[PDB]
């Protein structure tokens, strides 16, 4: 509104070459071608329209596309986890007990799908849902190694959930999962990216969840004018770097994914989610899978199973290290700042 | 409107005739291209001003 | 808020708004007055396990 | 552009149309919920 | 069926009002011609 | 030959517009309006007796 | 509540004279009244909404 | 037209609808006889006088 910043304030505002450019085009000439040679409200309710008729005479900024879908809430509590995590849409349910009959290799139980999804059902009631990312910690958290962050995350969900007894779930969630991997139906085959939270709306049993499936994440409209911001957070359980253990301290754009690793045992088997920041390629991707997670190969023929997340595009990418209060737990947190969501699919490596 | 002759028989007698037709507008079109050059627009714009 | 879709341009709109009941003790009564339609046919329908 | 010209008005009635049809929807959207609202806060007459 | 749409050039311009209002498309079998719009449709104009 | 068809005319609705403060059950409302609320956080009211 | 009715007279009548009745024959259409629809798809095009 | 009632979530939002319709008219006739008798032409025309 006309500062004393002269020189790049026109720049912001959308320029001085642009008064410019309209100078040759608007300003002259006669060319194409051309020849040859009522005290408080109104005005409050008058302002308010004049609050609308501002932007009326006028129509910088990237594109979004925001989505909404109304979700049961059973497994995943938009209420408990903050704005600017992640989320994980799920399949039909009703697909997992017939497919687990013919995609099982020969010698192994293809009615333990079956049960041990159809305990859940019986346990989250005491249909495309949704997972959120925070939830999905604690169920694999048997099989992280620091372990003492990997029961923090179980510590706060088993409280501020809701629903009765979501560690219940959890013990009964993750033998779901464990279920996953024996009867081959594979847990990287259900789960779809949803974008991070920037608002949810919640009712009885149920919640509208409002998300980003494709842009950045810290200018969305959260629906609050007064804390228009929203930053990404991860537990520090599954956050894995590829630049320090590599000795890879040369700046650049980071990229961002998630990661599966399966553990193909009798009777002897884990999940993990990891959420894996890199300088790499996509096709330069599956030799670190190799040196790090070569490990459960050998046990194993896929072991891995991975998929694009976003992008950091600032060229030194910029990490935090905190322990916010989910409630009255504080969990040690990795936060990332400015990424730009860009979405992909799978991968197996059998 | 087409014309007769008269004619003597034994050949049955002709009538006046008539021929409508109608005919259906057939549609073209013609393209050219101008394109610039990224400088130019810059100076245009007045950006490199 | 702007988001569009179908080629189309959606605007949604939202007056957000507070509601207290400054009444204390019960400033309301629903009483019930006639019948319509018993929706459930009373019916006998066993039960199956 | 000729024909265009009588367009716009086909169209901007358009707006007009639903821009009160849409801001009706708040009015009677009031009354909505003060219904929605005392009904819960009112117990039966033979309670 | 012949349902050719209504004209909306003339109805811009009516001749007098309706006065009752109920859900029209409750009963459809009274008219020949007979379209919804949510809010607004491309091929109106 | 000379066939036609024809309208007979047509006719609009008028949308009925309500202010809520004209019903009579403006009464149980008291409406004060923000300008500024989404801003605000909890806000509170007192009574004593 | 009352005995005798007042009641209008006369019928109406639409007859095609005027520009209505060239489009009868040429275009093979008619409008109720063309006098007035044509009109005010003219100052409409012009004024206002 | 039809009008709105805005409404909470978490219902989808409902847009304004517009209702078109045309209805399209049914023709009838009304009959009555007049006969006359065969003398009564004689006379009219004159041929008995």
């Amino acid at each position: 509104t006309k500062p004393l910043p002269t020189a790049p304030m026109a720049w912001a505002e959308s320029s001085p070459r642009e008064l410019a450019g309209h100078a040759p085009l608007r300003r002259v000439l006669r060319p194409p071608i051309a020849r040859r040679d009522t005290r408080a409200t109104r005005d409050d309710t008058e302002q308010a329209v004049d609050k609308i008729l501002r932007g009326a005479r006028r129509a910088g900024a990237p594109r979004y596309h925001l989505t909404r879908q109304v979700t049961l809430t059973d497994l995943c509590q938009p209420n408990a986890e903050r704005a600017g995590a992640l989320l994980l849409a799920l399949r039909h349910p009703t697909d997992l007990p017939h497919l687990a009959r013919h995609r099982a290799p020969p010698g192994r139980q293809t009615e333990r799908l079956a049960e041990a999804w159809g305990q859940l059902l019986e346990a989250s009631a005491l249909r495309a849902g949704l997972v959120s990312f925070n939830f999905l910690v604690a169920a694999c958290a048997a099989a992280y190694d620091a372990r003492d962050a990997a029961e923090a995350v179980r510590a706060h969900i088993t409280t501020n959930y809701g629903g009765t007894r979501a560690g219940a779930r959890l013990d009964r969630f993750s033998e779901c999962l464990r279920a996953m991997v024996h009867t081959h139906v594979f847990p990287h085959e259900v789960m779809r990216f949803f974008g991070g939270l920037v608002s949810w709306v919640t009712q009885d049993e149920l919640a509208s969840v409002t998300a980003v499936c494709s842009g950045p994440q810290e200018a969305t409209h959260t629906g609050h004018p007064g804390r228009p911001r929203s930053a990404v957070t991860i537990p520090a359980c599954a956050f894995v770097d590829l630049d320090a253990e590599l000795c890879l301290g040369g700046p650049g754009a980071a990229f961002l994914y998630l990661v599966f690793t399966y553990r193909q045992c009798r009777d002897q088997e884990l999940c993990c989610v990891y959420v894996v920041k890199s300088q790499l390629p996509p096709r330069g991707l599956e030799a670190a899978l190799e040196r790090l997670f070569g490990r459960l190969r050998i046990t194993n023929c896929t072991y891995a199973a991975f998929a694009e997340l976003g992008v950091m595009p600032d060229d030194s990418p910029r990490c935090l290290h905190r322990t916010e209060r989910f409630g009255a737990v504080g969990v040690p947190v990795v936060i990332l700042e400015g990424v730009v969501w860009r979405p992909g699919g799978w991968r197996a490596c059998a | 409107h087409q014309p007769l002759i008269a004619r003597d028989g034994p050949h049955p007698v002709e009538q006046p005739v008539h021929n409508y037709m109608t005919k259906v507008i057939d549609r073209r079109a013609l393209n050219a291209a101008f394109s610039l050059a990224t400088e130019a627009i810059a100076l245009l714009t007045g950006e490199a001003l | 808020a702007r988001h569009e879709t179908g080629g189309g341009v959606n605007f949604t709109l939202t007056q957000p708004r507070g509601n207290v009941d400054l009444g204390v003790g019960y400033t309301a009564v629903a009483a019930t007055a006639t019948v319509r339609n018993p929706v459930t046919d009373m019916g006998n329908l066993p039960q199956n396990f | 552009d000729g024909i265009s010209l009588h367009r716009q008005l086909r169209a901007i009635q358009q707006l007009a149309r639903n821009v009160q049809a849409v801001l009706g929807a708040f009015e009677r959207g009031t009354a909505d919920q003060m219904l929605h609202v005392l009904l819960e806060k009112a117990p039966p007459l033979a309670l | 069926r012949d349902p050719p749409g209504y004209r909306y050039a003339a109805a811009m311009v009516p001749t007098g009002s309706i006065l009752s209002t109920i859900e029209v498309a409750s009963h459809r079998r009274l008219f020949d011609f007979f379209a919804r719009v949510r809010s607004d449709e491309n091929s109106l104009y | 030959d000379v066939e036609f068809d024809a309208l007979l005319g047509s006719y609009c609705n008028t949308l009925s517009l309500v202010r809520f403060l004209e019903l009579g059950l403006s009464v149980a409302c008291v409406c004060t309006k923000f300008p500024e609320l989404a801003y605000m956080n909890e806000g509170r009211v007192q009574f004593e007796v | 509540e009352d005995t005798e009715a007042d009641v209008p007279v006369t019928y109406g009548e639409m007859v095609l004279n005027g520009a209505n009745l060239v489009t009868a024959l040429v275009m093979g259409k008619a409008v109720r009244s063309l006098d007035d629809v044509g009109r005010h798809l003219l100052e409409m095009q012009e004024e206002q909404l």
